[PDB]
């Protein structure tokens, strides 16, 4: 996603805070002051969401534009090559080497494994930035017990995200 | 010996009858029992062993009662009793069949009909059966073979020649996968035609002579404006064509080229990550349209792949709740949802809310019990966290509104009810072997008032101390969480309760176990009292 | 049991029935290919997982050739292959 | 208007155009729930006093729970009133439990509370809103109704308005019966569907040749997944 | 957000009754503690309680990318054949005809970003 419009006074960790439990996100890196940020998730489906469900919403009292836009190879690319505006060509994103069995896309995990690897639950995952963690029992503790943490600690100023 | 007592005899039977009842829900034992049963008769006709005609039928009740969402068996189920020679059966096969579809599934209508229109020789009621299958699974994709029988049935039983020309044109604006071929019925179907009189059948006189200039009752010259008129047809035809190329071509380039797998397959299977995506998207994009019969069946149709999964369960609850606001709908989409998927947690947390939401308390009262017997009254001691939390907090609150209140100052008695709190204590008193002691203890310190949290005080934290148990004195956010309850108790003035915590809590923790309870307990001092943030430093500093 | 037309239970005999003598040597004789018979008695147990084993795309739907040019002529997504 | 049955009875009584001669072949089951008997039974006494025997029957169910009591209420052939009247006595006294433990009389409703539950009727019926149909009813046979949060004088109002426009036809003399054993057959569904939930691993699935059917795929999984990460680390390096 | 209607959901459940509860259900903004909560979840801008022409409906099938449609102006697909035969059935209207081939795009990338 190309999250443009920004206030620039957010920085990237209070950009993770908004984008996050759309779905599990490779990189969030954001330029130095081009009021614009750059937001990648692993999954096309939970991007779409995100710019679904976020768009035009204030961060920082501004009116935010949500679209599609490049990394920042491929933007470094098409500068240097828009000054000398020679080709200015694309490259594909890469695919998932489908068939994939383990992944329910949209999914967010936090954090010995015996599991019994039955359709309705779910076996993989990635991890939180990054590697690939087979995915535990014990989700919704860990999750919940993170997220009492954060409301005690957000309460008193330790973390503004 | 006959058939069914050497059959009984045989090794094989006890064997696969025993695989079977040890292992229900793995659909190969069913069919290999079932091949068995079947092969073991090895002319079937109607003179074969009623003792074991009558276990075929047991047979086959029993699978479709326990896999009802597989489409080829209730078409074999049919159509062997259809060879044992009552239609009448079969009749009802087929039904159930559809009705554990809920009316929505292409194959058993299109197998039913082609079925019926055999047997049932009464012409309205079987065209009454069309217009049945019509209004539900008219709209698939994949309709074309429904359609393309059903306009069979009307040429070859029609004498009259207009009811063809009506269900044809509502193929015309239908998006289905083949819709090219009912395209050029309609364009031959024009240019077979020869008078004038026979322009009205398409459409009213009225129609044409105002929309396209044309009179039906020209007395004249009649065959260059037949021609004239061929040509204008043929041209709103084409323009129709362009509409639905358009929806066709735009389905099947995004949404439908990528699903690959459309049959229930086992309860043992895995869908692919591909296409649980491009499902998702697909009932996304078939909301937007705003058709309804096509939004149910895209959602049963989307269930044969993953029925067992879950995610479509509460996707098309969630549809049903606030996009068209049908909300016993959604309570029925997920009692009908707990039967098929497999992790049924997130469905029983949100079947819960939609019962709370519609004013149905008594169904709450008695859905708990289900939970609370099903694991034999011992629900305090199930592994998985996420059944029991959900259990407590609904129970909690149909536990608030039987009893009134026990404590002062209009405070409902929550987790403190003491039918609760044994429930409560029963878990944490199995300290490391459980998961989530942390959010009992942390949703137990809630209550703010004086003798609420008198009575905390004195039953959970007071007793771990004197227990003196290793798990809890061990872990920082236990007193964390015995700080953060006296502190945020409004009954106390500042000084008395800082005083009781720095006096009378932090020295009872013990030294050997600081290393992890002060980064917990350091966090609150940093917080709330940063003032005597020396005193803790120095009872815990790294020389005596 | 229902789509292979020769395990059917209602017209299941009648296939087998009427193959025909073909008391010619050379009609047999004549091609070389598979005759690939699906039996009755197969079960849920092959071909455990349908994607792995080579799947094909459905075929694009068919559209009539004289009506060809009013087609829109970019797609949307840009697909490969 | 008020809040005592018998004058916004009297209401739908004088202004509703007919009111009174009944609806030929109507059928309505409501099944409706209660913790206790003996505080229904008062109830439903006096609700049996006001109307006729013929046209309301009480069915209980075999008390297979014993404790939930399953009642089914039936009125067969009622008039455009004397549905106005049982529905909103038994959507008052079914919710007169958890809201007004003290006020205690079986036909004045008071006005904190708001009338909701749910009937079924048959499929033939021909309807030619605070009533409403649902989408994906789960009884094979009959038509779920919906009544959403309405004061009592609204329902009643509601409820006149709706049975003016139906028209029920010809169904079977135990259709009652039908209904009693499908709905017994959903629920007893549901409730088994509820036993197997500690059952899952290796209860009834064969868990031993599953796992080796769908071991090596999940591992090939997680080596394409690896496989894309370093793959998408790749293509966003600057480098 | 989340975690405040998780834990507000949890706190509700646990300190408030029934008789509370339902005189908390106001109709015209349909907000119910219990389920509310359950709903606006993922989604910030949730409005609790003419359509080809929004910005849903135009960009359906593919996000950001907006493409007025052609569609039939009055269908009759959602109507049954058993009553499409009691009356001859008019000619079909169309609307958006001149714009099967016309897709526009809104790249706030290039002109926000590449060209500052």
């Amino acid at each position: 996603v190309f999250i443009g419009g920004l206030s620039s006074l957010v920085t990237e960790d209070e950009l993770r805070a908004y984008f996050q439990p759309f779905g599990t996100i490779v990189y969030v890196k954001i330029p130095v002051g081009k009021c614009c940020g750059f937001v990648q998730y692993v999954d096309r489906l939970s991007a779409e969401a995100a710019i679904a469900g976020m768009q035009g919403f204030p961060i920082a009292n501004s009116r935010v534009r949500l679209s599609w836009g490049r990394s920042a190879k491929q933007t470094a690319l098409l500068q240097q090559a828009m000054l000398s505006n020679s080709l200015q060509v694309q490259q594909q994103q890469p695919g998932l080497q489908q068939p994939n069995y383990g992944y329910i896309p949209s999914s967010t995990c936090e954090a010995n494994v015996s599991s019994t690897m039955l359709p309705g639950c779910q076996i993989l995952n990635y991890s939180n930035p990054q590697q690939v963690i087979m995915q535990g029992s014990e989700a919704v503790v860990n999750s919940t017990n993170a997220m009492l943490n954060r409301l005690e600690q957000g309460s008193n100023g330790f973390m503004f995200a | 010996m006959d058939k069914y007592t050497a059959l009984i005899h045989d090794e094989n039977f006890s064997t696969l009858t025993l695989n079977v009842s040890r292992y229900p829900k793995s659909l190969a034992y069913w069919e290999k029992l079932l091949n068995y049963i079947v092969k073991a008769s090895a002319p079937i006709c109607k003179s074969t062993e009623p003792q074991l005609l009558k276990l075929i039928r047991c047979t086959y009740s029993s699978m479709l009662n326990e896999f009802p969402y597989l489409e080829n068996y209730y078409i074999d189920f049919a159509l062997l009793e259809y060879k044992l020679g009552n239609v009448s059966m079969s009749h009802k096969i087929f039904q159930r069949g559809l009705q554990a579809f809920n009316q929505r599934s292409l194959l058993l209508w299109t197998s039913y009909l082609k079925f019926c229109n055999n047997v049932i020789s009464h012409q309205k009621q079987l065209f009454k059966k069309y217009e049945t299958a019509e209004e539900y699974v008219g709209l698939h994709f994949f309709s074309g073979e429904f359609w393309d029988l059903y306009l069979e049935q009307i040429s070859s039983r029609c004498t009259s020649s207009k009811k063809y020309w009506n269900v044809l044109r509502k193929i015309l604006e239908i998006p289905l996968h083949s819709f090219s071929k009912f395209y050029a019925l309609w364009l031959q179907r024009i240019d077979d035609i020869m008078d004038l009189k026979q322009l009205s059948q398409l459409t009213s006189k009225d129609e044409l002579l105002k929309k396209l200039k044309i009179d039906i009752n020209y007395s004249g010259r009649k065959g260059p404006y037949l021609q004239d008129a061929k040509k204008k047809l043929k041209k709103i035809t084409k323009e129709m064509y362009m509409v639905v190329q358009y929806q066709v071509l735009e389905i099947y380039s995004i949404f439908e080229s990528k699903i690959y797998i459309n049959y229930y397959t086992s309860p043992e299977t895995l869908v692919s990550s591909d296409e649980i995506e491009t499902w998702i998207k697909y009932l996304d994009y078939t909301i937007t349209l705003q058709t309804d019969s096509l939004t149910h069946l895209n959602f049963q149709r989307a269930l044969l792949p993953l029925a067992h999964y879950d995610l479509v369960w509460i996707k098309y609850s969630k549809w049903l709740i606030n996009s068209k606001n049908d909300l016993l709908g959604a309570k029925n989409v997920l009692l009908m949802g707990l039967k098929f998927s497999l992790k049924k947690t997130e469905i029983i947390k949100l079947l819960y809310s939609v019962i709370c939401k519609l004013n149905e308390y008594v169904l709450l009262r008695n859905l708990l019990e289900k939970i609370e017997s099903s694991y034999s009254d011992n629900v305090e001691n199930v592994d998985d966290f996420e059944i029991f939390w959900d259990y407590l907090q609904f129970k909690t609150f149909c536990q608030n509104s039987l009893y009134s209140s026990r404590y002062s100052d209009s405070q409902s008695n929550g987790l403190l009810n003491k039918e609760l709190f044994d429930k409560v204590w029963k878990r944490l008193s199995c300290k490391e072997k459980k998961s989530g002691q942390e959010i009992l203890l942390n949703n137990l310190v809630q209550f703010y008032s004086k003798d609420t949290v008198e009575f905390v005080e004195k039953n959970i934290f007071q007793k771990i101390i004197e227990f003196g148990w290793e798990y809890y004195l061990q872990n920082g956010m236990f007193w964390n969480c015995y700080c953060r309850l006296i502190y945020f108790d409004t009954s106390r003035s500042y000084l008395d309760k800082r005083q009781y915590i720095v006096r009378k809590i932090w020295p009872q923790i013990d030294k050997k176990f600081a290393q992890s309870v002060l980064p917990s307990l350091t966090e609150f001092c940093e917080s709330y009292f940063p003032e005597e943030m020396d005193t803790l430093e120095e009872m815990f500093t790294e020389e005596p | 049991k229902v789509f292979v037309d020769a395990n059917r239970f209602d017209i299941g005999d009648l296939v087998k029935a009427s193959k025909l003598p073909q008391r010619a040597n050379e009609k047999s004789a004549h091609h070389s290919f598979k005759q690939t018979s699906r039996s009755r008695d197969e079960t849920c147990e092959s071909n455990p997982f349908p994607r792995l084993n080579n799947p094909k795309k459905l075929e694009p739907p068919k559209i009539l050739s004289q009506w060809s040019n009013t087609i829109p002529k970019t797609s949307i997504f840009y697909s490969v292959d | 208007q008020s809040f005592d049955i018998w004058k916004n009875l009297d209401r739908i009584r004088s202004t509703k155009k007919n009111a009174g001669q009944f609806i030929k072949g109507s059928l309505l089951i409501l099944p409706m729930r209660t913790e206790d008997k003996q505080q229904f039974d008062e109830c439903m006494d006096e609700l049996h006093k006001y109307i006729s025997k013929d046209i309301l029957r009480c069915y209980p169910q075999k008390e297979q729970k014993d404790e939930g009591m399953l009642f089914y209420i039936v009125l067969k052939d009622f008039n455009i009133l004397d549905s106005c009247f049982v529905l909103s006595v038994l959507l008052a006294f079914q919710k007169r439990l958890w809201m007004a433990p003290s006020e205690k009389s079986y036909f004045r409703v008071p006005k904190n509370i708001n009338l909701t539950g749910s009937f079924y009727l048959p499929k033939n019926i021909e309807t030619g809103s605070s009533i409403v149909e649902v989408g994906f009813n789960v009884v094979p046979d009959f038509q779920q109704f919906q009544v959403k949060a309405c004061h009592v004088s609204k329902f009643m109002n509601e409820l006149s308005n709706f049975f003016s426009q139906v028209e029920f036809g010809k169904c079977e003399a135990n259709v009652i019966n039908y209904f009693k054993r499908e709905y017994n057959r959903t629920y007893s569904q549901i409730s088994l569907a509820l036993y197997e939930l500690p059952l899952i691993g290796d209860g009834l699935f064969d868990i031993k040749s599953y796992i080796s059917k769908t071991r090596p795929i999940i591992e090939t999984s997680k080596a394409q997944m690896i496989k894309h990460i370093s793959e998408m680390k790749a293509y966003n390096e600057i480098s | 957000m989340n975690d405040i209607l998780t834990d507000y959901k949890t706190f509700y459940l646990t300190h408030s009754n029934i008789v509370t509860y339902e005189s908390s259900i106001i109709d015209s903004n349909t907000f119910d503690p219990i389920l509310y909560p359950e709903l606006k979840m993922s989604n910030p801008k949730y409005d609790p309680v003419d359509w080809h022409k929004k910005t849903e409906w135009k960009e359906a099938g593919h996000i950001g990318i907006t493409t007025e449609r052609p569609q039939i102006s009055n269908s009759i697909i959602e109507c049954n054949s058993g009553t499409l035969i009691q009356k001859p059935i008019s000619l079909p209207n169309f609307r958006n005809l001149e714009k099967i081939n016309q897709v526009k795009i809104n790249d706030l990338y290039t002109e926000e970003f590449l060209k500052e």
